[PDB]
């Protein structure tokens, strides 16, 4: 890292001197509490079949989605106190701070 | 392999299962599309597998200028020094610059509309086209870049390229920083919690670490909640733009053609502005053209993006609800009846507890958007602290911070503090009424708005190099 | 992890149910602080010749060792309220936390 | 590169540099052997490099039983049901067990002593042969288990291998637990530190992460300063035991023919109670046996212990003591004037600033043992905080904690409470007289010693199944 600076890099790289990677892009995540994977490691919750999370059943993805996210469309509630561009500024915030990559 | 095509769950796949009796997917061995996020250390067995960010984590602008060199490098005009993003090469936007395009192997954008023939387009970021209003934004941002650069290269005539696109870009960077920091968080927060997650800023701390925590991926997606099914376009009085006014969302995914040869994104970001966003509610969590249909238009079948949302956490190896919760020191509740009481909603308590058995494993998406909003926020007690928690490492510890001593001169941080969404459409689209402050609340034509002229412009005076 | 258990595993698998590897066995170790290496990942302070940390040449250990550790042994000072045993005991309890395996 | 005898820096090799005008190695091509650590993810180039840790890291004695499966079988005389450890077939201590002996390429302990030809010992920990009087800690312990499951057999007949096994494994656990938290922990930290970082035990807490920090491996090593130069052993009636009563450390390292053919432990556990630790001063660190003369026996060149610690530290890139102050809550010293107030040594403070040039840079050992010790305690502030934190969590966030309700029943706790250093030297060994509790401050024979007989043994009655 230069002794000095002008502006920011393309990468992120260097904006902390003493750890120079951190909040620099194609790094890992920082994690707030330990990971919790099937078997402890690497496998997700729901991967091997019979496998409870906690003492119980890992809840389809989908269900949950089917029983507690779905509503009846004509039912929908405009927020008479947010424009949608609250909506599309978060989106395009959230392309400044997080692209989780995956195999293509 | 492809985790597109087939249900075989095994590496990288972890397709999401079919319960029974769906009522859109009714081969229940079938499933819904899902590649796990790439592991930080690769079939490690000594590592507890981790995901990567592929971006920077400070809130530089990098959707627009790239995370990556050789992109950062290709999305600028080298053909002169004139410091400015290139732009596309084959349309403009009545007059107006558009992003240029993308050059991918199986392109999504193309399948939207196979006859238009309009591929995706190229920005900082790979998702700039997945809707047309997020492209709306993207192109928004490149013009005041270039509008910037050219005005930065008539104040100060022997500035190079470098500098013009340098100096060009950290007052972009540092337009997102206040537009999000000013007027977007106090409204996702509400006042209470953004008093208590980000107090006044004080100086930058080296000691604060700026990285994304992996659980803000998946909590910051609370907007998803906040989706309206239709892509809203009016036309320059504010009234339905036709024949087509209200696109079904299933219909605008990766649809760069309609930015392309349906009007540019004056019709789009007038949509965005005087059309309210869907708010989430307890049993209005999210919209079905997401839910059932979510890219449609370019996967064997529509994708649920609630549904993905859990499956990602779990992919991320993400604690419960309840580990959640006591990270943020908020109680945990272990019955029905003190979910009910967390909640303030006995009902999808019930709910949530029929689904998953305890609050301990709640996945923290489907949690967080439960909880009854903040007053004036629109996020609960966990999401407002994850979220609140995270802004507050990226302000803290972000060398370059606009408020930073040494990033900008006294007066530049003046000049500054008058920039505005409103201003910013005004100088860069055919646009001249914009909403009334704050952008993120106006939503009503013209209650809510007012004239482009009775807006200042940025003045730009102090950075003219003496 | 075992619904129910009645010892310790020798691994240290499964004390903690919700992360079974946490205390476990040829894990890496938690960071209570983000790592500071020479080039921000990986190469330790002072393997560079020229290359300083936070602006200051990085010091030998073994020259650290010489001007501040390095004393005449006829000084040394019998502790007159702690036995040898209170050294060994924490050299033995240090062996039951931690030992950082290098290669052959 | 061969670490061990070359001075090549490559890969896994980071060898320690001699300064010019070195009091030993007057040859600056010559260097001082160092292998880094192993990463936890190999070759990546997204990964931040971190070290990893063969041990488990709760206090359970896996130094006694191994911390993996196959070792730990090995450990155990599998050719019967008595539940025992395997002892050495070859050799005995007065009609008393010694570990058995390992099975190693290039056994460091038969180059202690050609003629000898004795090997290292096999523990749960492969340092136990290290040096003689830790090799005499694991030996005690190995007899306890013994002694444990011998009384427990004929307590519970029914009781097979496996049962009598755990049962003797889980007290011997327990043992290590009270004599570290209630004996040592206190006298390590003093009264202020004990309080702060280590109340009163509540229960088992499953948010408490039990994983060592990295960090924690270096600050412990403050031990090193405790060191003494010589070995001393003492006969029965503890007088200097001829011929050889007070070995050069450099003599004893890996020297495991001493415990065979030297009088076993007996001589050595008595000369670890009668014999005061070496005090820290900041001008009297560490001493020459371990500074100039580390493993001089075993290998081409004589280590230095502090150097490496602090060679330690940057191979696992650790911060530096000022960030480790701040992570503490610990006011961070710039100037020489300051870091003069924090260590109360203006002259030490000197020669920190000369070597390091900010407090940022002195390396987390060198600045922990540097600070002034706490009142009745053996650490500084900074070491405090770090050994203090930890040890919590090791027992907070340990399921298997002998206070944890539903471990040991409330009789068995009664019972354990009982136990004590001194009363299992009693129980495995031709030693008599002991010192009184706290064996760790005790040191003064015959002022701080009592009859064994005096100290009332662990009643294993309410471990009866009846
Ligand atoms: C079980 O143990 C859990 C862990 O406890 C820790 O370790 C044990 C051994 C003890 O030493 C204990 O004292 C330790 O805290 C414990 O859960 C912990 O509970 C605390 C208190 O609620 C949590 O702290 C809160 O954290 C949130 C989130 O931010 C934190 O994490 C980020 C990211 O790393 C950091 O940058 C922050 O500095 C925080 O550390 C904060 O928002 C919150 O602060 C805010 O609220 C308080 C109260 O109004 C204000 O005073 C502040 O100014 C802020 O406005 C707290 O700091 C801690 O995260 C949590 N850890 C875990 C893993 O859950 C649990 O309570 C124990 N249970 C029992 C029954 O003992
Ligand atoms: C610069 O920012 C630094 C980071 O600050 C955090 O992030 C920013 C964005 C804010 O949100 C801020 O509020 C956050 O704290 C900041 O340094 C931090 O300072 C705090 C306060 O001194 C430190 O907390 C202390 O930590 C030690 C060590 O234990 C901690 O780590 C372990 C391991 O993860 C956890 O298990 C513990 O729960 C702790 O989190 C604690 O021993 C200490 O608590 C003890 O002492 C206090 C005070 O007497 C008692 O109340 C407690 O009960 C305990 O007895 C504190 O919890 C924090 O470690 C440190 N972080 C870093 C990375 O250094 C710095 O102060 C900021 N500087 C300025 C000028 O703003
Ligand atoms: C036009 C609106 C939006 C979408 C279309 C959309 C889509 C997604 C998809 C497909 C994912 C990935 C799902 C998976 O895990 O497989 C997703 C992730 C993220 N979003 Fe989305 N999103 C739209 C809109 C929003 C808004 C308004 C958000 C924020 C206020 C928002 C957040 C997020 C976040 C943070 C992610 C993860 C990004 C990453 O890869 O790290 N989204 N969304
Ligand atoms: C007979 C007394 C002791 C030693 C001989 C001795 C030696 C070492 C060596 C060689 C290392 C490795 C140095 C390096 O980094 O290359 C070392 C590491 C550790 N020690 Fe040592 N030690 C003796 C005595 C003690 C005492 C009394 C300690 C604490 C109270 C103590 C601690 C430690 C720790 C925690 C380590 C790191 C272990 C790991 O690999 O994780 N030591 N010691
Ligand atoms: C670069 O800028 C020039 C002048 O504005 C413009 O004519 C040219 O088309 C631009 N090239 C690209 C690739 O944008
Ligand atoms: C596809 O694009 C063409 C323009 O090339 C347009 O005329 C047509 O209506 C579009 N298709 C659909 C289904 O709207
Ligand atoms: C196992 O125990 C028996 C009985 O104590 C003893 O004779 C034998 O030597 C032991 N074997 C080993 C390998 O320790
Ligand atoms: C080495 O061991 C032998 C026993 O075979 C012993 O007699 C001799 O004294 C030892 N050597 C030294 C230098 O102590
Ligand atoms: C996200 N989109
Ligand atoms: C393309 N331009
Ligand atoms: C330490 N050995
Ligand atoms: C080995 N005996
Ligand atoms: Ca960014
Ligand atoms: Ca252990």
């Amino acid at each position: 890292c230069p002794e000095q600076d002008k502006y920011r890099t393309i990468t992120g790289m260097c904006n902390n001197r003493r750890s120079p990677t951190l909040g620099a892009s194609n790094r890992a995540f920082v994690r707030w509490l330990p990971a919790e994977y099937e078997d402890g490691f690497s496998l997700p919750y729901g991967w091997t079949p019979g496998v409870k999370r906690n003492g119980f059943p890992v809840a389809l993805a989908r269900a949950v989605s089917n029983e507690i996210v779905r509503f009846p469309t004509d039912q929908l509630t405009p927020d008479q106190e947010r424009s949608l561009m609250f909506m599309q500024w978060g989106q395009l915030l959230d392309h400044d701070l997080d692209f989780t990559p995956e195999p293509a | 392999v492809n985790c597109e095509t087939s249900c075989v769950q095994q590496p990288p796949c972890f397709p999401l299962k079919i319960p029974p009796n769906d009522p859109r997917i009714k081969n229940q061995a079938d499933c819904i599309p899902f590649f796990r996020s790439c592991p930080a250390c690769p079939g490690s067995n000594i590592t507890i597998r981790n995901q990567i960010n592929a971006l920077t984590s400070f809130v530089d602008a990098s959707m627009v200028y790239g995370s990556e060199e050789p992109l950062a490098r290709n999305l600028r005009n080298m053909s002169n020094q004139l410091g400015l993003l290139a732009v596309n090469q084959r349309f403009q936007d009545n007059g107006r610059a558009l992003l240029p395009f993308d050059n991918l192997h199986d392109d999504p954008c193309l399948l939207t509309n196979r006859s238009a023939r309009i591929p995706c387009f190229l920005a900082g970021d790979t998702r700039s086209s997945e809707m047309p209003e997020l492209t709306s934004m993207h192109t928004l941002l490149l013009r005041e870049h270039n509008r910037l650069a050219t005005e930065l290269k008539s104040l100060n005539p022997r500035w190079d390229g470098e500098r013009l696109y340098q100096e060009a870009r950290k007052i972009v960077g540092a337009m997102v920083q206040i537009i999000t920091y000013r007027d977007y968080l106090p409204l996702v927060l509400g006042p209470t919690a953004m008093r208590k997650y980000l107090p006044t800023y004080r100086s930058y701390n080296d000691s604060v670490d700026p990285r994304i925590a992996n659980v803000f991926t998946n909590a910051f997606r609370y907007g998803h909640t906040l989706i309206q099914p239709f892509m809203f376009r009016l036309d320059n009085r504010y009234q339905p733009m036709e024949p087509n006014p209200r696109v079904p969302l299933s219909r605008v995914f990766f649809a760069s053609w309609r930015v392309v040869l349906e009007g540019g994104i004056d019709p789009i970001l007038r949509g965005l502005m005087a059309t309210p966003a869907k708010l989430n509610r307890q049993n209005q969590i999210a919209v079905d053209e997401i839910r059932e249909r979510l890219f449609e238009q370019v996967m064997r079948i529509g994708l649920d993006l609630p549904a993905l949302n859990m499956q990602r956490s779990r992919d991320h190896g993400l604690p419960g609800y309840n580990a959640w919760r006591r990270f943020c020191g908020l109680p945990q509740p272990e019955t029905v009846g003190q979910l009910g009481t967390v909640l303030r909603n006995l009902k999808l308590a019930r709910k949530l507890m029929e689904q998953y058995g305890t609050p301990n494993n709640i996945d923290i998406w489907m949690g967080g958007v439960s909880e009854p909003l903040k007053r004036k926020g629109r996020v609960g007690p966990l999401l407002a602290c994850i979220i609140g928690t995270q802004f507050r490492k990226l302000r803290d510890g972000d060398r370059f911070w606009w408020e930073n001593e040494g990033v900008f001169s006294m007066q530049q941080r003046q000049a500054l503090a008058q920039i505005s969404l409103p201003r910013i459409i005004c100088d860069n689209t055919g646009i001249t009424t914009v909403s009334k402050n704050n952008i993120f609340m106006s939503n009503s034509y013209p209650r809510d708005f007012v004239n482009c002229s009775t807006l200042p412009a940025l003045n730009l005076a102090s950075w003219r190099e003496a």
